[PDB]
């Protein structure tokens, strides 16, 4: 809008249940965070980790996750401000089960 | 940034 950016914000929480001999079918990308300054989420940059890619037809894809989704929670733990290695460890904790909350942000262009 | 496939 004339006074600032407008965004569509869509939250998605999914329960992923994979087989032993497959992956969940996504690549997580994000920061490893600085103790010096707290991360402040914004609509454009809502979390430190996001889905760099999602395998079409894979487990995550079939549940509704998409490339570009930002990761908010893993198995009931908030990860908005959490570094990459800890989030990886949290995801691996559940084995073949992973429940995540992500958010998809789309900036509605004015022109 | 790091990345990890799942």
């Amino acid at each position: 809008g004339p006074l600032g950016s407008d965004y569509i914000i869509k939250e998605k929480t999914v329960l992923l249940q994979k087989k032993d001999s497959e992956g969940f079918g996504f690549v997580l990308r994000g920061a490893k965070q600085t103790p010096i300054e707290e991360f402040t989420p914004t609509p454009a940059f809502p979390a430190l980790q996001y889905l760099e890619s999602v395998d079409e037809g894979g487990v995550a894809w079939r549940a509704g996750l998409r490339m570009g989704d930002f990761l908010i929670e893993v198995n009931g733990q908030n990860v908005v401000k959490v570094g990459h290695r800890q989030v990886v460890n949290m995801i691996r904790q559940g084995g073949n089960t992973l429940m995540v909350k992500v958010v998809m942000v789309t900036r509605h262009p004015d022109m | 940034e790091a990345q990890t496939r799942f």
